[PDB]
């Protein structure tokens, strides 16, 4: 700008990330836990033993 | 009673995992201490027969 003049902007823009698209992830061994978090497994393995 | 003793010490020590799996370190902290107590109790056998923590003929005494 000090040695040329500019418009006002046509397109605004910025910085950004880009990443890969995320795929249907490989399924991981001991998958059949996922349907319950953790903690319900660790209450009902302690609720066994108390029962 | 000797019948008795082996479910205190085990379902203490059930209380001792417990609250070291959930990782609530202060409880498990306070309950260490009776988790030794006992097992040492359990598995020293002060008495000289050393084949039962409470003998007829020991017990009787007043110590």
């Amino acid at each position: 700008e000090e040695v040329i003049d500019f418009s006002k902007p046509f397109m605004s823009l910025g910085i950004s990330i880009m990443i890969k698209k995320p795929q249907k992830s490989k399924p991981g061994v001991f998958s059949f836990l996922d349907p319950l978090a953790y903690e319900i497994w660790m209450c009902i393995v302690f609720a066994y033993i108390g029962v | 009673l000797r019948k008795l003793v082996v479910p205190e010490y085990s379902i203490h020590g059930l209380f001792c995992l417990m609250f070291l799996c959930a990782a609530e370190w202060v409880t498990l902290g306070l309950n260490i201490p009776l988790l030794f107590y006992h097992l040492w109790r359990y598995f020293h056998r002060p008495a000289d027969g050393s084949e039962v923590m409470y003998d007829a003929v020991s017990i009787m005494n007043a110590d």
